[PDB]
DNA sequence: CACAGTGGTAGTAGGC
DNA sequence: CACAGTGGTAGT
DNA sequence: CAGGATAGGGCTAC
DNA sequence: CAGGATAGGGCTAC
DNA sequence: ACTACCACTGTGCGGTAGCCCTATCCTG
DNA sequence: GCCTACTACCACTGTGCGGTAGCCCTATCCTG
């Protein structure tokens, strides 16, 4: 009683509530109340169909380009028709995703009422049915650790490849502004990132990940290209949109977008820069990269119009020797910029333990043992242990000022302790810029004194670090220092499109995978996605914040 | 015949099934590499090094005017003539197909590093399609050169092309392009012998008829124990192409063909079904008009190969196969790799 | 319309809701059907306290030695002032426990309605204060990959040890008879292995496991001497337990019974034979080590009274050079045999691919080729994905006939077909006795049987796997081979007396600590032995099972 | 002084705090191996082996007549005048406390074998109660000999050691047991100036005294700076002890004491506080009825040292200390190792 | 500047 | 012969 | 006997 | 120059 | 609405690729 | 006074990421 099926299965889904422990509670509150509080299973699961792709009627202006119009597709296999016939390519994936089509449409029904909720905020007519552009973070991700399970099926990896959505900013065009009908307050947020296709793959198999993407990408190409009429609160809204693929790590990046991998002479996936250069300027770097100029460098390379070697080809097309296969935002994965920028920090540290600044040779194990002495110290002040890879929390408990201090404890220059003070205050002063999911309103002059703060660091990098900047950089502190500013006054923000979510995400995962799942590699991805989705779905977090 | 599991530690992972073998002048090149080239192998061409039936992927280069082809894997390799290789098709590590032919021929040689001219031919005329699993072949009429590509896989048509099927493969109409080189050319042919489209199927060209062996429709989901003879007769004007469905053909797919001796091939490998893999290795010797398609000694499987539900591999050249079958654990040991020496 | 607090604790826990998501649900169901349906979560942590150890008062009318007769000791910290003094022994290590005469009671009360359904169903009045025999399964195990947090707290390895207990049967002296009212009915279910100490260590590591272990051996051994006076349902019962260690893998067995580890010419930590011995006689054993002998051996060993070699020392006291702290039973971890007789078979297999019966001079890699051929195999056939290390399912799969009928697709010689299939065919002849949790009831026929099928799979190693098994011989095989019928004519069952439900509930303090614990190094063991208890709260589960009722 | 990181091999993990080390032969020997004794050395006692700064720990083995003793933590451990090595006490791996005493002597060197007698003197008297840091040292006045083991954590008794507080460890009674060898009787001897129950105290046994020095009081969990110097007569009766709390003492506690040189001795390390670990060395010069702990140079403590919470030790017996420092804790090491010599 | 927990106090709002 | 799920689907 | 592979480690990302 | 360590692999358990 | 079936899970349990640059090594 | 309900606080989690220990027997390798 009282407790409709929707918010029995926001409440199962929510609470991380397996099917077979809902139905447990269920039937043990209808043995001890008597009353039906919960709904049956079955009722759930029919309240699902309105939440899961291939429910609501759509159409798209134009057509989509080689897209089913058939509004009645969820959950298909991400294979897509590729043939596991033994002739062809030995397919070893159990990849599931919906529709993009269908996902895009059950994510903005799913915020009707937050659309709806915020165009009436935004002081507008909620029977509006001018053109939302929705802004949506594709999201993509290796996860690994992914234990494959016995039984039928391909004898996939223990791999898996998240492509994820978070709808990230729905705005109309009002007039003449693009009013914002919606933002996605918490956009790193597991509960948005709306999952789109898992797929038992490798994100370096780059075969089977292409062929399980490709159809995502087409849709993702139709959708640009076109305008999503959907009936939303009895009006038919339209919906453009604006795909910034931005939650791919910068390896997945340059698998998606033909570049070298990371450790390329050609340092990132925004700017035609070498590491050298990215050393030596460190600051000063447009954003030249894209997918369309991707693109036309891989026909360059292939083609090799200019009958170059592979060098100063490889420069002509600056590292794109793949042709890029997403249409990927050259923007900053805010998560893996902390992560490899707080595991510099940490090698960083392990140095100035060594006083490599004085020594520039120094023993591997001489180096392991500088390494050993900042893990137990840091555990000892800062509490964190040592981890095999950095971890978010490991750098953000790390780029930190007493982490510093406790580090400066272990160097006995104080020239050093405030070379690492300064290095981390303005990489504090520039990480809100880069994790603030609206820098202009969390970190506005942090943000504006951006190219300063990078400036400096920069100076530090090339002065009183140069023993670890001299023609070379990391990747993420050649964004972090060049680019940060140009994504912020191009997208806005640099947090907000992180992978952030779409880890969270394969967190989410696992736990549904071990937890919310048939444990059959025929059903794993489908459960796991169609789990995964209900947990994104606005509108059962609306039934769970019920209590405001 | 003479098998013999080759080692390699060092650049495994990209040979992947659809990799194509080239022979230049005895050294083997591996072509179709995992993935997108990388910087080691910019190429995606290899030296294809076996020695002491230890296999090296030694990265290869290519020529200044040389196209930098993408790794194809179960494109259309033959040989030209030179002596360059003729590569249609093939599945772009994107999943792509590429309705570009290279061809691949060796620029200089020093070292024994190889360089090669992977020259692009775009194909005036009836470009085939973007396809793949099928077969080129270079037929000699009248002193004529001319390759002849029949079908194979490709993708469904960008109109009937759904996301929901896009890796969805269809065998291309069943067509016998007569791809000119030297016009760069190609010119379709609707035979009604070849009415069911063919994927994966070995072809051999001894002079001026393509002897299309085995193959699998999809049309069908058989693999058609057929023999199509293509003779390409090339008239000053307008070719000639004629098909006939000689008897004695194996129903084979995905097979590897070597030519051991001059008009004696061996169609090894192969499917003779999903489930079951032709572990019959079969000899094919040709004459000027005839072909006859012996059963040679079946080799010495070992139980790796002969439980190996898939196995995939192209000709060394001279009168060897490699041949790789999955043994993967989920790790540099997902193809256990073999070398069958006939003759 | 509403729950009650301890069954909407029972819906929290046995549905694996933590607090957090259940106060969402709780809170949502409250506004969206404004009634306050489930309880909250104080409410709930109230309940625990009655299904918590430290609540029911008890009394044992000897007074337990060196236990505090205090009642409402509840997670204590396992460490039992283990001094962290910077000058002492580096306690690398977070333990909390229960207070085992405090778990016992708890666990007792918790299933006091069992006991009296049970005296009721067995015809007798549910207010009998008579001696109940509570036999308790006292089952640790050491878990790997346990990921240490950061914070304050000790430097603690990535290794977990769960000392748990099942209260296995209760059987009341009834003048005549010792009618059981009660028995796990699932023995190895992880909702009765009730956690006993959550230790935050390894148990190799000998001196912490003892620091945190001796304190609840202690507190065994005292209630091996006394009457536990409890009152449930109103009346005064008194209840003898008999603790029987058996849920011990045969490595911790041996750390903790004194025995070299399982790789030694001493074999068992049954019987005090060699396994050149064992791999000759291969069923004729007696069991003889026990908890005293191994005590006396070791004393034997530290005294070396007869001046004797190292050598002749050890043969003296076969292999118990260390001092047993656990009273464990001489018995057979049916899990870990299982897994262990599995993964031999498993090696069959691969030298039967190799023929190493043959040819026992492979080298190395044609060994791999053999297991790599196996792992493809049972992947196409019996769907067995590789697995690093056997796991019970790839056991109980792979020690099947039809695993066998597929493996021998692989092996060119019907003649190994027929040893394999044989081996496997007594094999599973024998598993379910030492599998079931009452042979006698689940599979008498293989257990009258048993000694018979034994000898003839010993004399089939002997014969046709003569490689492998001349002169060694697994020490699983030769507890299955030797021991299994006194153990079944000892204690009815092997099965049951299994580490299983303990490493069972291995994966719940993995989903506790991960997702029903608070995640700091000084709430985590605490948390996770909390609600860990009250998952195997019998209480709860009744709830739970209300459906049925 | 000469501070020199040491590389274990294949036993590192046997090397736990409360080893102790035993010089025989000149060659340093290792006994208090973590966990019981392995079959690799049943005995648990180790050729303790540095060879160019990599420790060999290589098993040992026992005579015949011996007791395989078991690994005891932070035990009583003395050299003996035949050059045996007493051990009182001591963490049992089973985290019991051992009552026995265990003589190891040494016979039968094969120039890679020696063999140790670890005999089992048994106690008859005012036995110490089992327990760990402690100190016995042997004192010799009037040609005789005794071991005045002093102090000394032990677990609570049994009369009032709970289950709860099993662990607990109370210093034991201050009380100095003169340990006759020559027939294994222990005569306990109550001394004022002993009030608080020491432990993990250094031990300098010179000739008819015994310096206490430094210990760790744990009902007051304090390390007091005192220097009670034990004065044993046996003037062939009751055995006379007269202590005297000499001021020059040091808090220090869990100190390895090193005899460099005759009548000089280095207390190196140990703990002035679980806060802060003691690195300064303390020269402990003896005259025949006088002490004076200088404060000798503080060695360059590696920041692996000085940045550890934790540190043990043990005198290898040629003024060198084998010192460890908890490392890189999953199975990188355990410990780090380091030969500070002097 | 990720975020949704993780649970048990502590404290603070209401009811009487 | 571990057992408590794992979710959908079919079948009462 | 300097040039062209190979191994391996440092470094970049995961 | 056969005896006494060492390394390493097979084998037992995890 | 239950409930079985399904074929499996986890508990058993302790860094990777790629780029690149340099040090080896290996030539004819 | 209570008792119940909500909520912050704490200080961290995981998602970011891919066989051990012992015994013991034998092959190595010293070894003066
Ligand atoms: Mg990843
Ligand atoms: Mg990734
Ligand atoms: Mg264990
Ligand atoms: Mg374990
Ligand atoms: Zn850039
Ligand atoms: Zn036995």
């Amino acid at each position: 009683s009282g407790l409709q099926p929707a918010v029995c299965l926001a409440i199962r889904v929510n609470t991380f509530l397996s099917c077979s422990q809902y139905h447990k509670m269920y039937r043990t509150v209808k043995a001890i109340t008597g009353r039906q509080i919960f709904q049956p299973l079955h009722a759930l699961r029919n309240a699902e169909k309105v939440l899961l792709p291939g429910y609501h009627p759509f159409e798209w202006q134009p057509p989509l380009k080689n897209v089913s119009s058939r509004t009645d597709v969820g959950i298909i296999d991400g294979l897509s028709g590729l043939a596991s016939s033994v002739d062809e390519y030995p397919v070893d994936t159990i990849a599931k995703r919906f529709r993009y089509d269908s996902a895009l449409v059950s994510a903005l029904m799913d915020m009707e009422e937050d659309i709806l909720e915020g165009m009436r905020s935004q002081d507008l007519d909620d029977y509006l049915n001018g053109p939302f552009t929705v802004v949506v973070k594709e999201s993509c991700d290796g996860m690994g650790d992914v234990s494959e399970k016995h039984g039928s099926g391909p004898a996939v990896p223990e791999k898996a490849v998240r492509f994820s959505f978070t709808v990230m900013r729905i705005t109309i065009e009002h007039g003449s502004q693009n009013v914002k009908v919606f933002e996605e307050p918490k956009p790193n947020s597991v509960l948005c990132c709306k999952p789109l296709c898992l797929m038992l793959a490798d994100e370096s198999d780059h075969e089977t990940l292409t062929a399980i993407l490709s159809p995502l990408i087409a849709e993702r190409e139709a959708m640009k290209s076109s305008e999503l009429t959907l009936e939303m609160g009895g009006i038919p809204r339209t919906f453009k949109f604006i795909f910034r693929g931005t939650g791919y790590d910068e390896k997945l990046v340059r698998e998606v977008e033909g570049l070298e991998a990371s450790g390329s002479v050609y340092i990132c996936t925004l700017c035609d820069t070498t590491r050298l250069e990215a050393s030596q300027n460190l600051v000063f770097h447009s954003i030249t990269r894209s997918h369309a100029e991707n693109l036309q460098r891989y026909e360059v390379w292939r083609s090799n119009p200019y009958h170059e070697s592979v060098e100063e080809l490889r420069d002509r097309v600056k590292g794109v020797s793949a042709k890029p296969f997403i249409e990927t935002v050259p923007s900053i994965d805010a998560l893996h910029c902390d992560i490899g920028n707080a595991a510099e920090f940490y090698k960083i540290f392990q140095l100035e333990i060594g006083e490599v600044y004085k020594h520039p040779n120094a023993s591997k194990e001489e180096r392991k043992r500088w390494q050993a002495t900042l893990d137990k110290h840091l555990r000892k002040r800062m509490n964190l242990k040592p981890i095999m890879m950095m971890n978010g929390n490991f750098a953000r408990k790390l780029m930190t000022q007493e982490t510093v201090d406790a580090v400066c404890e272990l160097i006995p220059s104080e020239e050093r302790h405030e070379a690492l003070r300064e290095l981390m205050d303005l990489y504090l002063k520039m990480k809100p810029v880069w994790r603030s999911s609206c820098p202009a309103k969390e970190c506005p002059e942090s943000l504006c004194q951006y190219s300063f703060n990078s400036q400096r660091f920069a100076e530090l990098l090339s002065t009183k670090f140069k023993y670890r900047y001299e023609g070379k950089i990391t990747n993420y502190f050649h964004k972090t220092l060049a680019h940060v500013p140009e994504i912020i006054e191009r997208d806005g923000s640099i947090g907000a499109w992180a992978s952030e979510g779409n880890e969270s995400g394969n967190k989410l995962f696992r736990r549904f995978r071990k937890m919310n799942a048939r444990q059959s590699k025929c059903y794993e991805m489908e459960d796991v996605l169609k789990h995964h989705w209900l947990y994104t779905s606005k509108y059962l977090q609306k039934f769970m914040n019920a209590h405001n | 015949m003479a098998l013999q599991m080759v080692t390699v530690g060092h650049n495994i992972a990209l040979i992947q099934p659809g990799f194509s073998l080239m022979n230049f002048d005895g050294q083997v090149f591996f072509f179709g590499q995992k993935g997108w080239p990388k910087r080691s192998c910019p190429t995606g061409v290899f030296h294809f090094d076996i020695k002491q039936n230890h296999l090296k992927l030694k990265p290869a280069i290519f020529s200044k005017d040389s196209c930098y082809l993408p790794p194809l894997r179960y494109p259309a390799t033959c040989s030209y003539k030179k002596h360059q290789y003729i590569i249609h098709g093939g599945k772009t590590p994107n999943n792509e197909l590429s309705d570009k032919i290279y061809i691949m021929s060796v620029a200089c040689k020093n070292n024994k590093k190889v360089t090669f001219r992977c020259t692009e031919k775009d194909l005036v005329g009836d470009v085939p399609e973007p396809r793949y699993g099928h077969s080129i072949d270079v037929v000699y009429s009248r002193g004529k050169s001319m390759g002849v590509l029949f079908g194979g896989r490709s993708y469904m048509p960008s109109t009937q092309r759904t996301t929901e099927k896009w890796n969805s493969v269809a065998d291309c109409l069943p067509h016998v392009f007569l791809i000119d080189f030297e016009f760069g050319c190609a010119t379709s042919y609707i035979l009604p012998e070849l009415q069911d489209g063919l994927s994966f199927h070995v072809s051999i060209a001894r002079n001026d008829t393509v002897y299309i062996l085995g193959g699998h429709s999809l049309a069908s989901n058989i693999r058609p124990a057929n023999l199509y003879r293509i003779r390409v007769d090339l008239p000053l004007g307008t070719p000639a192409v004629n098909c006939t469905v000689l008897p004695g053909g194996i129903s084979v797919s995905s097979a590897i063909l070597t030519q051991t001796n001059n008009d004696e091939f061996v169609i090894v490998g192969g499917y003779q079904l999903e489930n079951q893999k032709r572990m019959v290795c079969s000899l094919v010797s040709l004459g000027d008009n005839t072909i006859e398609i012996s059963e040679m000694e079946t080799p010495d499987w070992t139980s790796d190969i002969k439980h190996s539900k898939i196995w995939f591999g192209s000709n060394m050249g001279n009168g060897t196969i490699f041949l790789g079958i999955p043994g993967d654990n989920k790790m540099s040991e997902a193809f256990y790799f073999y070398t069958l020496r006939c003759s």
